[PDB]
This record gives C-alpha cells, structure tokens and sequence, in this order.
C-alpha cells in the first residue's frame, strides 16, 4: 500500500463498492449525451456522436474527389489518397503509424466516401484517441505535406494495383464506376474513381503541390467522432502547435450538379483473355439497370427511398441464407447531394429479369399504408442494426455530413424511416420512372439486354 | 536521480508508522450509519 | 477525494508484516498441548 | 448486547452441527489428486502426468 | 514466510542453481536420488488442511467482513494456521460495532 | 445538429512569443564556433579523460552537473514556450556505440 | 527531391496505450436437465440475435460422409413437418429478417435477427427447423447440383482453399483434415438420405447444443421457449474423444499464371481449452500483421525483418549492391486456428511471384524463420506489453453488434462451457510472465515440423526439406 | 506462478463430490519474518473460494443436476468453478 | 403469399436466381477417351501411403520426440566415424 | 533509495545543499534531511525479505559468485 516495505497487494476493496446482505456492488455516475457538433474560430467543423461504447473512431474529413477533377486531372485524388499518408515534412510514414500502431490504435487505409472527399480513419480505445497525440499527427499530416517523387512513385505503383485488383476481384465495384462515368455523362459525378492508364505517367510531385495549393485551407477539413466525448475531442484537436504555425485560411471549393444518362451501354473487356480463370470470375457479363431517386437533401424523400431499396432487395435477395451462397446480385442505393441512384446489378442479366424488376419496382409504387407497414418495419430492422453499431454510425456520419452539410445520426433516420408514407414512396417512384433508365453494361458477351428491348 | 519525492508529507516508513483505523479495518465496505444512524437515510 | 496523508489517517492499518519482538512468546487463553498417537500434528506445535 | 445475541445465536447454531459433520456424500482428498495428476494437464509440463513428480 | 518465486525454472532435474548449491551448500545427491526423506512434504499451502477448517466453520463464515478488508490477501494462511478462525474474527468484529453502538 | 457553436481554435498559443529569432538568441549567442576549446573538447571526448578534466579542480562542478553554452540555449529556449521552437532529438546511440 | 524532411531531425512525441473498459451486462446461462444450455446477454436497444448453436461440424466425417453436415444445413431448409419452406420464407418475410446457416469444422449455427416481440416466433422457427424438418430423398436429389455449383464457387476462393490445403496436409486421416463441402464425388452421387440422418441423430443431442439470446431479451422468456421446445432432445452419446495426429508437411499447388503467391506456414499447438491458450493468443499477438500500405511502417519485429530487406541497399565489401525494385508483400498475417483437441498457429503471406528463379521468397522465408527462432529465444519488454494491449483491442473489436456478441458467447459456450467474462479475461492477461510466453514459444516454434501451404508459382517458393532445416540455428 | 483457481470436482453416477487445487510446494528452508504469505492456492483473489465452498457445501452435498458442466477427460467427474457461490 | 402486397416469391423466382455460365466444354480427341491417358493420380493412392508409409501414432507423443531424438542419436556414429578418422 | 534532493533544494536552509552539485556523494557526505528516506543495513535483505525472497539466487550467476 502507501508504505515503504509494505506488500503492494495489502489493500482493500475501493471507496465505490458496497457491501449489501452478501455479495457486493459498485456505485458510478451517468455519462453520454446525442449528437453534438461544433466549428472552431478556423474554420474546421467537429462532430461527435456518443454512445458510450469502450470502441471508438476518429475521421478526418479532407474535401478532394472525383467530383473536383476534370478530364486532364482523372484520379489526381487518387494519388492525393496516398501521398498524403506518405512521409510529410514534419513526420514521416515511418513515424506516424509506427507510432500509432505500438499504441494499440488501428490504421485504416484511406478511403474516398461520396466521390467528394477523403477520410483518414483510426479506431482503437477511445482513451487512446482521446490524447492530443494522435491529431497531432494527422494535422502534421494534412498542413505540412513533402510530395517526395519516390513517394509518388511508390504511390503510381499503388494506384496501379488498386485499379487492376478492383477490375479483376470486385466486378460489381467496377461496374458501380462505369454505372457513375456513364450516368452523368458531362456532369462531376460522372467522373472515374480510378487513375486512367495515360494519367499514370503525368501526375507527379508538381501537380499534387498544386491541388494541394488549391484546395488548401480549414474549411476543407471536418473531424468526426463515434465514441468519444465531445469536449474530450475538442480538447485533443486543439492542443497541435502545428495548426498554431500553419497559414490560417478557410479556403472552400465548390463543384455543379449533375444530370443522368448511363445507358443500354457498354464496357468491352474479354476477362477470360486476361486474368487466370482459376481464381477468379471469367465467364460472366456484369449488368447494372439503375433509375434516378432522389438524394439525402430532402430527408422525407431520402427515408422514403430507403424504404423502397429495403423493399426490393429483400423481395429478391434469398430469404434463408446458407453458409456459401454465392453472389450473383446487389439491389443498390447510392444517394448524394440532390441526386441518386438505385437499381440492380447482375451477372448473366436477361430481359425478362429486369422487366419483372421493374414491375417490382412499379408495384411497391401502388403500396397502400397498410401494405407499407411490412417493407418499413424490415427497412427499420435495417436502421437499428446501423443504430447498434460504432462503424456504421461512423459512416453515416461522414456519409450524411459529406453529402448535405448537416450530419444526421443513425437514429435520427430511424425517427425518418416511420414515418413515411403511401404518398411520399408513391410520389418517389413516379419520380423514379418518369426519367430514362440506365442499363449501363459492362462485361463481354453480346446476347446482354437492351434497353429498346425492356421499354 | 530515481523517483525523489515530492513534499514532506506523510510516509509509512520504518520508524513511523501510524496509528491503525480498526474502525475501518472491521467494517470494510458496510456503512457506518446504519449503527450510529439506526433508520435514517 | 482523498486527502493529505497523515499519520492517524483514516487509511491506516496494523503492522502485523513487519516483525519487531522476534524472540517473544504468545501469551494469553491458549489450549492444552495435549499429546496424542496419530492425529495430525497442531499448527501451534514445535513440530510439524 | 449485540455481541451477546450473536454469540447467543452462534452458539444455538454449532448445535445443529457444521458441514464436516453433517456432510455425508464427500470424496476423500486421495482420491481428488490422484486424479487430478492422472487426468488434468500439469501446471509446468504443459502435460498430462501419469502420477507426482518431485522433478 | 517464503516466496517460491518461479515454479518453472526451478522443478528441471538439472538446473544452475542446484548445481551451486551442491558445490557450496543447500543441495546434493541426497535429494536427487532419494527426494522422499530429503524433501519430503516440502513447504507450502495446505489444501487439505484449508478446506477442513473451512469446512469446519460456522455460519462466522459468511457474516464476517474479512474478504474486504486490506488483509483478505492473507486469507489462507491464517485459516490455515489459526484453527477457529472465522469464529473468532466474527466475535471480534461483533465486539467492535457494539463498541459503536 | 443545425446549430454549429464557435469553439476557439488555440487558446493555448495565445500570449506566447512569436518572433523567430527570439531574444534568447541574443543572450546566448556563439559567434566563435564551439563554447570549448580544442583541449576541452579533447577531454570530454573520453569518460576517463573526462574524469580527470573536473577533477583537476579541486571544489568544481562534476560531470553530471557540468553544463554547456550550447545546453544552456536549448533549455532557455524551451523553457519559453516560443512557438517557433523546434525541438531537436538528442543523438540516440544504440549498445555497440555507447 | 529538393524539400528537407525534418522528421529526421525533429523530436516526436509517443502516444501511450490507455484501454477503456466499459462494464457490460453479465451473461447469463441456465441449463435444462437434458443438459441443452441457454446464454443471454441482454443490452438496452430494440433488436436482438436469437440463434441456436450446435457442436456438429465436419469435424466427424470418415471420407464416406464428407459434406453430409453442409447437405444436412440446406436440407434443413426444405420444409418441415408443420411449414413447407415457402411457409418458413412467409413467416420470416413478415417477421422482416433473414434466417442464416453457417456450417464450420467444428461449429454451425442458425441465427435470426429480429424485434424484442419476435423472439417466440423466431425460436419456434428454429426449433421447427432443426428438430421436425423432414429430410426425403427427393428434396434430396433437388440440392445436389445447387451444392456442386456452391463447391465450384468456394474452389474459387484462393484463402479458403489455402487454408483448406493447410488442414489436409496437417491432419491427414481425420475428419478435422477434410474440407467443409467435400469431395463434388460425394456430393453428386454418395451423400444419401441415410447418412444425413444417422448424422442428425448422432451429434444433435441435447448436452451439445445451446440457444444464444443477444440485445434486447429476456433470460426468463428465453428458458421458457427453450424448455417449451428444446426440452426433449435426447441425451446422446459424448462427444467423441479420439487422437488427431499432426503430420507436418507441405501441400503446394502449382498455378504459374495466377498473379500472386499465398504462402502458409503453421506450427502445432494445444487446443482451445489449454491453459496455454492466453499465451498462444498473446504470440499471435506479437507476430503482427502488416498491409502494403504501410510501406516500411511495419510495427513488429516479425514483419519489419520480412520487409526491410527490399528497402535495404544491400550495400557489401566485395559484393555489389543488390536492391529489390519494389517491395513485393502484398500482406503478412499472424493466424492461430484452435481446436477443443490441437491448434495451428502460424503466418501467412501473400507476395508477388517475382522474376523466375529469383530470391523473393527464399529470402522472405529466412528471415520469417529467423524471427521465429528470436523470439523463441528472447522477447522484449516493450513488444510483450504491444502484444498484450494489441490482444485487448482485438477482443474487444469482435464485439460489434449484436449478431458478432451472439456469436461469441455461443462459440465459448460450446468450447470452455460458459462464457469467460471480459475483465476475468484481462485479470488473466496482466497476470502473463516474459519468461512464460518465451517458454511457450520455444516449446512450439524451436525445431519442430512444420505444415506449409503453398498456391501459385512454386518455381520460387522453397521447398519443405530446406523449410524443416531452419527451425533450429547451429549457434542454438 | 499463474495456475488455475480451485475447483470441485463432481462425480456424477457415484453423486460424490470434493474441492480441490493445485499445491504448489518447495524444498523446506529458514522463513522470512517481513512476510506473511499471500493467496497461493488462488492466485490474484481475496480468497472468496473458502465461503463459496461453505456456502456450495450443502447444495452438492444434497444432490446437484450438473449436466451442464464440462467433463474431466472420459470419466465420470465434472469440475465446478468457485468463482462465485453455487445456486442453481 | 403476398408480404406487403407483394408477390416476392414469385419475383425472387424471377429476379432472384440468374444462370450462372460455366467453363467452356473442350471436346475430347478421339485418342484422349481411354481412361489412363488423362491421368488423375500419381502412383500411389492415400490409401496405399496411409498403409506403408506413415508411422504409427503414439498419442502419447503428439510432438515427435521420439522420431527426433532416435535420428539424432543414429546420426551421431556418422559424425563420430568421420571425426575420428 | 531514490534521491531527496527536490525536498532539500526547496526545505528551509536550502544554503546547505548547494555543495551537493560538487563531487560529492548524497548518502555519505551531505546533511541528512528531515525527509529523507530510512536506509537499512543490508539493503539488499531488507528489500527481499518483506517480498519473501532471500537475497541471493542460485540462479542468477552473478549472485552465485558473489
Ligand atoms: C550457406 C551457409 C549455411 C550455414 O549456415 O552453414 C553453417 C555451418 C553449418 O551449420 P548448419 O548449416 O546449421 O548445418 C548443421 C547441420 O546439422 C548439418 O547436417 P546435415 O544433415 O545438413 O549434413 C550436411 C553437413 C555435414 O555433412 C556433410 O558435409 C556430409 C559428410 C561429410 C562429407 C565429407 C567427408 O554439411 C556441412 O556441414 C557443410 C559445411 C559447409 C558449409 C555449408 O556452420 C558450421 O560449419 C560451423 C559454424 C561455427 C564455426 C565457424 C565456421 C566458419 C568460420
Ligand atoms: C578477496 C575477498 C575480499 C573480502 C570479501 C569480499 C566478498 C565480496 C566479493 C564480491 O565480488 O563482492 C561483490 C558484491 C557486490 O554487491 P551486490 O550483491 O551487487 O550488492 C550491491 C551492494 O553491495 C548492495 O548490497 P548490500 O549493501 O546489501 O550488501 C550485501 C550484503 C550481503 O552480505 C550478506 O548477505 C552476508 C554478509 C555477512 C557480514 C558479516 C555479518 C556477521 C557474521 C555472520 C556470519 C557469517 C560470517 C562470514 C561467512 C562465513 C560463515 C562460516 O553485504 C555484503 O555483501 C557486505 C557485508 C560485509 C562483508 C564484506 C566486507 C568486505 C569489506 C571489508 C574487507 C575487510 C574484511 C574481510 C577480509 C578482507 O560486493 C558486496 O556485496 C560487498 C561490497 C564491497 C566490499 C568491498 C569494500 C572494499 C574493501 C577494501 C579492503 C579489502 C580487504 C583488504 C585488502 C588489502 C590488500 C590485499
Ligand atoms: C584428411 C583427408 C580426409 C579424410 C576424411 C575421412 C576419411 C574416411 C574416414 C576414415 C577411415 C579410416 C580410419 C582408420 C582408423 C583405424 C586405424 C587407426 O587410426 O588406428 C589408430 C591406431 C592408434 O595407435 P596408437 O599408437 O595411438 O595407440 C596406442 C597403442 N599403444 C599404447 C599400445 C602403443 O593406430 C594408428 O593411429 C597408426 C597410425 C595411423 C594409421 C593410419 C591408417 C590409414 C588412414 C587412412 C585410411 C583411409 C583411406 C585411405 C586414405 C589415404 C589418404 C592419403
Ligand atoms: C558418504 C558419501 C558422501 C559423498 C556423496 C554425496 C553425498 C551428498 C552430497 C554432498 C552434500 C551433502 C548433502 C547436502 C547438504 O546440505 O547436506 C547437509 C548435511 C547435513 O545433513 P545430514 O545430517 O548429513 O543428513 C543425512 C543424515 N544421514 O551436512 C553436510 O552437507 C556436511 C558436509 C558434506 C557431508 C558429506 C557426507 C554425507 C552427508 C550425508
């Protein structure tokens, strides 16, 4: 105890715990609170959202995608992907995430959220996160960049794999990309998610110094937390003496809307005369019918989609589920800012397949409030299930503040989900199929369905 | 230098050590009250 | 809540560990050393 | 006084006998370690000793 | 009053320490080869004996605030040693709280 | 959620020096390279010849209080919070080296 | 490249590890006296992962039954003898879930996620499935081609037949050794209708099987539903209680045109209910796992060994400098794969082929064994607190959602019995001596055969006769 | 030293019962007059194992349905934890 | 049948379950039709190796001990033979 | 045991200590402080046996020798 040759186990229960008729209790306090959300004097925005959970994640939230490049640019955001978890000025890759990692914190690799920005993500004990250490290594990382030319080498040898490998192993994820470049045809959102071959040889050292330069600045920076106390994080943001020595500048960067085509249309790639057919899919066609469905800028609408999306892949996706059940569709919902999709991707598509989808779709439009009851408490199933878990929270924070601005935690989409209505989903699918379809091929084989064959 | 100390406060050392709380010692982790306070909150 | 320690503190507990009178003998109501052929020995004996 | 209700109620108790009395159904501590040694691993040898071992 | 410290790295047959102990003193060939009458028993907890006078407890036992207190860490040696135990303990915390009251 | 509160982004760098060079850079200043001349730097050189450097002296200071003008820089200049002021790692040497 | 890099220069500052231990409900466990046990860990919220676990895995097949439990699981789904399966799909269509089957070596469960007032409904479902469903040959004889296509599907998954290969070549003569599906020989023509029920009779007894509630349940209401419907099953024979020999060795198949090579070396270890296990789980720990992404950011001795070898310039004295163009490791992963009998415990690696008759792999492999045999020697402070806090953070993150809690209170119910408490757990995980996890790491690393599996181009993997000649140095 | 907490072991068809534990003991020695040995038989613990086997006394004693505990290898004996008192 | 006004069933039926394509047929030379000619095994069947080749299992040594130590023992006469002479 | 010197340099003569930045040794030529720590004699038993432990290890080669 507090004594000098005195057995350190010689000590007893603590002041919180109480005997009662046997066995014993502990006394503690209450803690937590909603979501919560806050801007510093710079610029930079902070939300929080706890839930009281040992696990916690930290995001920042850099502003740069596919939606800010043009044609002489594509996958310039990319490159920034890596370069900037590369060696800074202040601190290198060797540095940071050694130092992160022996701290018991998990480094996740950098992701592109919406086509709109890049989030930098660590999870790990929320005491951990909680130190002022750990934001001081990602401000080092985001204010004080090198862009060393071996770094950029290193990070073409990145993007290079990364394209190659999503091509070859996730032909759903690269048919969602050519469903994008050929939905919104001259618009940002039809920008590619990938470096094209040409641009991998022009974007070095020079360029990234210059997008860097145009889209520097506070304001494009947002820190998100799941499991943290909100004040805590502020405390911890706010203790870098790197962002007491970087230029002070809110430099905002806005990109237009968007319009939609996709089409009875096509990308050729004989994958049986490329990859080894041992290993991976070789033999199939991979088809993606998509209409147009409102984005989370109205909520009631974007609630009334989700409910349509839960009712039509759980009208289609199997109901018992085996161990190895293999995956040959996706009904999916992508949703942004004022503008979506929603559709089904298959492989081996046929037209009768996707007429009988789209008077699946035309149905759920007739629904009555009775017969909506069943799809919204399945979709609200859905909600909770996101509810009850710290990274699905995590993204539909950055997801919901990415897209409009304004966060909107999961529960909150709970409350939006029950209170749907007839005439809402009824309004969104009129909506929904009075706009051309998007039967974006893409695959090999030339028996695939055609749009002048389905309408 | 080690760890050195900080203020002359009390320490448990050889030739000091203290005058023992039986009183704690016996009811450890039941309240006092409910002897010297029979019936009160 | 904890407080300066001092040394009638209410955190203080009795020196049974540090031995001071080595060679003293217990002394108070103790039992008969009764002697008996085979029962195990007394913790409180010379022999063990 | 307190103590003496205790004591008093002490008393009454051992009356009615204690658990080295009064348990009947109990396994002597021979048989328990010859088969803990025979069937539980050792806490060093990371094995299942036939018998005790001085090394 | 003795910390065996290490189980494991002093039950080998052959070990450095029993090597300098039978150079200098405290071990030999007397314990390797007859380790029944020169180590014997040995020293340590009695199980057996714990739990008869556990067993031979009355209902002191779950009444006492022992298990709480700084020296619940001393609980088998004095239930070993100190034959009674519980009964005492409970009659002299008894003692202390109608003291109190 | 809608409502987005202002929270100062460093109070904690406020009210502390700011001007790189700082004053410090005056008062401990070397204008003739190294503090200690080339026998000095000889005898600190070695842990022996150390020994013998300070012990040379009779009532002095010895080799673990001993400081230099350079040490001294650094410790005025962290002691003042100046946010300009890098710190440096001290030379890390592994077994062999030491 | 003009721009200084000051991180070489500048003092930096180390986060510490502090974990947060958050006091979670207890679990609680009953037991019918047919021996069939109910958990439940109940948490504030409005959905819960109701599900049944079973101790019936492939573990038990003698190569005349292989795949007869994967059959068993889709033929559980055909309807019973109340429902049909277009009844079952209607009843969890409007309860708005989804029923999920998964078959392992020695584990399958039947979960359903629902609202706290489905769970009656929800148990009657899975205890209609797995006790009244009626198995004929014709359902039967309408699955097989569905199953040939699933085992044509999973052939195509690289890591599962990896590891598949990994046990075949370890443990050859049991059933722990067969794969999960089994051969497409048994599936098109050998499985029948009597093999299926001989396996539902034999292994689906009460003492080994348990009902698992998670979230927002009710102990009460559940062993009230478990002895309504779980109370008759029969008290079967044991589990059984056989030898599993390991057999190291090495099972490679050869692809040269596949783009990446998986390499897997694993060493034998005890089972999950050793008291090794904490220890073994701390290695695993220790060894670490590194992603490309990182570059020379690797964490731990193992790993950095492995990767600064095609960053060091590999300048010599009278050798000209050899340095790699790239670093080829795509990921290094740290794996421990338990059993109630034994255990592996090794590494995976997945790297480019490289130039033919290169030195990629043989160097990769050198300095993998060469850690091996470090830290079988000696381990460090600081690695064995990394390792400790790194298996704290790991444990706690497999506790994300209902289903994933469901989950692991019925594989500890299953293994150890009842569900180990969390902070029990760590009072064991402080409790770990250097000195202990050194001598558990010799004990199974130094000199021993290992198991290695190999996909890809095995024109430069190392074959096994070098392999078993670098678990042991001269110098010792 | 880190070896498991005391047990009981149970023997089902005979209904006999007993506790037991891992002993750990050394060659006899002079002793140390500064310490009084800690818990030994159960590492890290106040030593609540002693009441929780009186209290479990009579419950095992009066004929306990233990079919959901493990067994101890292929007999007959089933080990009972004394972490927490024994209800059932 | 209808979950919500919908006939799912029926859509899954239709919607649900797309042909999987699988490899190309490769059409067999008349030659190739024997049996033997496309081998399938080397030349000893599992059985054959789990009779002749592998030792015996000693459950009481899951670890090999005794195979160790018998070749290490029977290799040191080599090493003594070639020392001494 | 660990060094007092904090409590010296800010007690109530600190004068006293300021020979202690010479070549001088703490425990055997400065003026013991009201604070300072109790030494023993045989540290060495005296830091072992509260543990339990006896001074030296066989073990250990360096004690063995000494
Ligand atoms: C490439 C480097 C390989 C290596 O690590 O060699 C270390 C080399 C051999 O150690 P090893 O590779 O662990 O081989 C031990 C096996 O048990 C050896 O057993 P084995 O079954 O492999 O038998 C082959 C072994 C011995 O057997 C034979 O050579 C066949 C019998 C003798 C043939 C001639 C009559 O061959 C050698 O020892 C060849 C030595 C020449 C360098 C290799 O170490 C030494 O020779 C001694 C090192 C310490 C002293 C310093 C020597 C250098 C100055
Ligand atoms: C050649 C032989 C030299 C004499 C014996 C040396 C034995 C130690 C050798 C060794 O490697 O020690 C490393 C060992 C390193 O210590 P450590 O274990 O790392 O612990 C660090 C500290 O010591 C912290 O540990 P500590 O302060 O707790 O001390 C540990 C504790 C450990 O001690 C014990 O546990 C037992 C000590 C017993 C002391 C007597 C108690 C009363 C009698 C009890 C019954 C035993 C009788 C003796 C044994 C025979 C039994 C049949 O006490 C000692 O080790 C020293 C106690 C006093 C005995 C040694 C006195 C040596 C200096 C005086 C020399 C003149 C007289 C001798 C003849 C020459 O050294 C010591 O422990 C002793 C300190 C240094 C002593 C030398 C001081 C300078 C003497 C200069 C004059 C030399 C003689 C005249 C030469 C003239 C030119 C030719
Ligand atoms: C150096 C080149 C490489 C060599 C590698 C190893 C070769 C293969 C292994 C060795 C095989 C032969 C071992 C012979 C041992 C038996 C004889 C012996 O030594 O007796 C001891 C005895 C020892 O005698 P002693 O005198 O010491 O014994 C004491 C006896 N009292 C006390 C009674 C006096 O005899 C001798 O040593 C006699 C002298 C040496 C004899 C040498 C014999 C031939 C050696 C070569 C044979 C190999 C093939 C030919 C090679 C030719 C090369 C040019
Ligand atoms: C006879 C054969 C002797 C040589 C063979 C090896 C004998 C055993 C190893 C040598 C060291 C003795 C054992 C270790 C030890 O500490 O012994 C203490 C011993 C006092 O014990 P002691 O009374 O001898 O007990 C046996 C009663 N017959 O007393 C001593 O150690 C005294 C010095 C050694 C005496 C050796 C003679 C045999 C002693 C038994």
């Amino acid at each position: 105890a507090l004594g000098d040759s005195i057995n350190p186990n010689q000590v007893g229960v603590g002041d919180n715990v109480i005997r009662v008729n046997g066995r014993l209790f502990e006394v503690d306090k209450v803690q937590e609170k909603g979501l919560k959300t806050s801007v510093l004097d710079n610029g930079t925005k902070v939300i929080t959202l706890d839930n009281g959970g040992s696990v916690a994640q930290l995001t920042f939230l850099y502003k740069d995608g596919p939606v800010y490049e043009n044609i002489f640019n594509a996958g310039i955001s990319s490159f920034m992907k890596h370069a900037l978890t590369k060696d800074g000025l202040t601190s290198s890759e060797y540095i940071t995430k050694t130092f992160l990692q022996k701290a018991g914190i998990i480094v996740h690799e950098p992701t592109v959220v919406n086509k709109s920005a890049i989030a930098f993500t660590v999870e790990g004990f929320r005491d951990t996160l909680a130190q002022p250490a750990v934001a001081d290594k990602f401000w080092q990382s985001l204010l004080f960049p090198r862009f060393s030319p071996e770094n950029v080498k290193e990070v073409k040898r990145l993007v290079e794999l990364e394209s190659k490998e999503t091509k070859r192993d996730s032909p759903f994820a690269y048919l969602q990309d050519i469903l994008h470049k050929t939905a919104f045809k001259g618009s940002p959102l039809g920008h590619t998610s990938f470096v094209p071959a040409y641009n991998l040889g022009y974007i070095d050292s020079n360029k990234l110094f210059d997008r860097w330069d145009a889209h520097y600045g506070f304001g494009n920076i947002a820190v998100i937390a799941t499991n943290i106390e909100h004040e805590a994080v502020l405390a911890a943001i706010t203790d870098s003496a790197w962002v007491a020595r970087a230029h002070n500048k809110v430099g905002g960067v806005a990109a237009p809307a968007s319009k939609y085509s996709g089409g009875e249309g096509y990308d050729v790639v004989h994958r049986a005369k490329e990859f080894d057919d041992q290993f991976t899919d070789v033999y199939s066609t991979y088809t993606a019918y998509a209409f147009k469905a409102p984005g989370r800028s109205n909520l009631k609408e974007h609630a009334a989609s989700l409910v349509i999306a839960q009712a039509l892949s759980n009208a289609v996706s199997p109901v018992l589920n085996t161990s190895f059940a293999p995956k040959r569709l996706e009904v999916f919902y992508q949703a942004y800012d004022t503008v979506g999709l929603i559709g089904l991707s298959s492989v081996q598509a046929s037209n009768a397949q996707l007429k009988a989808f789209k008077a699946a779709l035309s149905k759920i439009g007739t629904l009555s409030e009775a017969d909506l009851a069943v799809h919204k408490s399945a979709a609200l199933l859905t909600a909770y299930g996101n509810v009850e878990s710290w990274r699905a929270t995590q993204a539909t924070l950055i997801d919901s503040f990415n897209t409009t601005g304004q966060p909107l935690s999961p529960l909150e989409i709970v409350s939006a989900i029950k209170a749907v209505s007839a005439d809402t989903v009824k309004s969104v699918v009129a909506t929904m199929l009075g706009s051309p379809a998007t039967l974006v091929h893409h695959g090999d084989s030339p028996c695939a369905p055609t749009l002048d064959a389905l309408q | 230098l080690g760890h050195m100390r900080v203020g002359a406060l009390w320490q448990s050392n050889a030739n000091s050590r203290g005058l023992p709380n039986l009183l704690k010692e016996v009811m450890a982790a039941e309240p006092i009250y409910p002897y010297t306070h029979p019936g009160l909150s | 809540l904890h407080a300066d320690p001092i040394f009638n503190g209410s955190k203080v507990v009795r020196s049974i560990q540090m031995m001071r009178s080595y060679h003293r003998l217990p002394v108070g109501p103790e039992p008969p050393h009764l002697k008996i052929r085979g029962a195990p020995l007394h913790p409180w004996s010379m022999y063990t | 006084s307190p103590l003496e209700k205790a004591i008093a109620e002490i008393n009454e108790e051992i009356k009615s006998g204690t658990p080295w009395d009064t348990l009947k159904n109990r396994a002597d501590p021979k048989e328990l370690h010859a088969l803990k040694f025979a069937q539980l691993p050792h806490p060093i040898t990371k094995k299942v000793e036939g018998k005790f071992k001085y090394f | 009053g003795t910390n065996p410290g290490d189980i494991a790295l002093n039950s080998k047959r052959f070990t450095v320490g029993k090597f300098v102990a039978w150079a200098c003193g405290g071990w030999g060939l007397k314990d390797w080869i007859f380790p029944s009458l020169f180590i014997g028993r040995g020293d340590g907890p009695d199980f057996d004996r714990i739990v008869k006078h556990t067993l031979q407890s009355s209902s002191a036992i779950e009444k006492v605030n022992w298990f709480d207190s700084p020296f619940a860490c001393y609980t088998e040696w004095f239930v070993e040693h100190f034959p009674g135990f519980f009964d005492s303990r409970y009659r002299f915390e008894m003692s202390a709280k109608t003291i109190l009251a | 959620k809608r409502e987005w509160h202002v929270v100062p982004a460093t109070k904690k760098f406020a009210d502390v020096p700011t001007e790189w060079p700082a004053k410090e850079h005056e008062r401990f200043a070397l204008p003739y390279g190294p503090s200690e001349g080339r026998i000095v730097s000889f005898m600190r050189a070695s842990r022996i010849r150390n020994r013998l450097l300070f012990t040379l002296n009779p009532t002095g200071y010895t080799e673990d209080t001993y400081v230099t003008k350079e040490a001294l820089r650094r410790q005025a200049l962290a002691e003042s919070k100046n946010l300009w002021y890098l710190p440096e790692r001290p030379v890390v040497a592994d077994q062999l080296e030491t | 490249m003009t721009t200084p890099s000051l991180s070489s220069i500048l003092r930096h500052t180390r986060p510490i590890f502090k974990e947060t231990l958050r006091a979670a409900r207890p679990t609680l466990q009953n037991a019918l006296p047919n021996g069939f046990r109910i958990a439940s860990e109940s948490k504030d919220g409005d959905t819960c992962t109701v599900g049944v676990w079973i101790d019936a895995g492939s573990r038990w097949e003698t190569e005349k039954n292989n795949g007869v439990a994967h059959f068993l699981e889709h033929m559980n789904f055909k309807g019973t003898g109340k429902r049909s399966r277009q009844d079952i799909e209607f009843g969890m269509e409007k309860m708005g879930a989804h029923l999920n089957a998964y078959t392992s070596r020695e584990h399958t469960c039947y979960y359903v996620k629902c609202f706290k007032k489905d769970v009656p409904e929800a148990v009657d479902i899975l205890a209609d499935i797995l006790l009244n469903s009626k198995r004929t040959e014709q359902d039967l004889d309408a699955e097989r081609q569905t199953i040939v296509q699933e085992k044509e599907d999973v052939e195509a998954r690289i890591d599962e037949v990896l590891m598949d290969h990994l046990h075949s070549a370890a443990f050859e003569g049991s059933g722990l050794g067969l794969s999960i599906l089994g051969p497409l020989e048994n599936i098109q023509k050998s499985i029948t209708k009597g093999m299926i029920d001989d396996f539902v009779k034999t292994h689906y007894t009460g003492p080994r099987m348990a009902l698992v509630g998670s979230g927002a349940v009710d102990h009460g209401q559940l062993c009230d539903l478990a002895s309504k419907y779980f109370g008759a099953l029969p008290t079967g024979q044991p589990k059984p209680s056989g030898f599993t020999r390991f057999l190291g060795g090495d099972k490679r198949e050869t692809n040269q045109l596949n783009p990446l090579t998986h390499v897997a070396v694993a060493f034998q270890t005890p089972g999950i209910s050793h008291p090794d296990a904490i220890k073994i789980k701390v290695l695993e720990q220790l060894l670490g796992s590194y992603s490309r992404d990182k570059g020379e950011a690797a964490y731990s001795c193992f790993a950095r060994a492995i990767v600064m070898d095609f960053y060091d310039p590999k300048v010599g004295q009278f050798f000209r400098p050899n340095k790699a163009g790239h670093n080829p490791i795509h990921s290094l992963n740290a794996f421990w794969a338990p059993y109630s009998d034994v255990g592996l415990l090794g590494f995976y690696a997945i790297a480019e082929p490289g130039k033919s008759y290169g030195h990629e792999w043989e160097n990769i492999l050198h300095y993998a064994m060469r850690e091996l045999i470090r830290v079988s020697r000696n381990i460090s402070e600081e690695e064995f607190e990394r390792a400790k806090n790194q298996l704290k953070l790991q444990t706690m993150l497999q506790l994300d959602g209902t289903t994933n809690i469901a989950d692991d209170i019925g594989r500890q119910v299953l293994s150890f019995g009842a569900r180990v408490p969390l902070a029990s757990f760590f009072e064991q995980l402080d409790a770990i001596s250097r000195e202990d996890l050194i001598r558990v790491a010799h004990e199974y690393f130094y000199d021993k055969d290992p198991v290695v599996a190999v996909i890809g181009d095995t024109d430069n993997v190392p074959e096994y006769d070098a392999l078993r000649a670098v678990t042991y140095s001269v110098d010792l | 030293m880190n070896h498991e907490r005391p047990w009981v072991f149970l023997n089902k068809v005979t209904g006999k019962w007993g506790a037991c534990g891992w002993q750990p003991f050394w060659k006899a020695t002079s002793q140390s007059l500064n310490y009084i040995p800690d818990n030994f038989i159960a590492l890290r613990t106040n030593g609540s194992w002693v009441r929780n086997l009186w209290q479990s006394s009579k419950v095992l004693d009066r004929g306990l349905n233990a079919s959901g505990y493990p067994t101890v290898g292929t007999t007959d004996w089933v080990r009972i934890p004394l972490d927490a008192p024994l209800e059932a | 049948n209808a979950v919500g006004g919908l006939a799912t069933s029926q859509i899954r039926d239709l919607v649900g379950n797309p042909a999987k394509s699988g490899k190309p047929v490769v059409k067999m030379p008349p030659y190739l039709k024997p049996s033997q000619l496309r081998p399938s095994r080397g030349a000893y069947s599992d059985e054959f190796v789990r009779e002749n080749y592998i030792k015996a299992a000693d459950p009481e040594d899951p670890y090999n001990y005794r195979s160790r130590a018998f070749t290490y023992a029977a290799k040191i006469p080599m090493w003594a033979g070639l020392l001494a002479g | 045991h660990g060094s007092n010197l904090y409590n010296r340099v800010h007690g109530n003569l600190p004068q006293l200590y300021v020979e202690q930045l010479y070549n001088t040794d703490e425990i055997l030529d400065t003026v013991p402080h009201s604070s300072d720590p109790v030494h023993h004699m045989f540290p060495k038993c005296a830091a072992a046996s509260p543990l339990g432990f006896r001074p030296y290890d066989n073990n250990k080669l360096w004690d063995a020798f000494v």
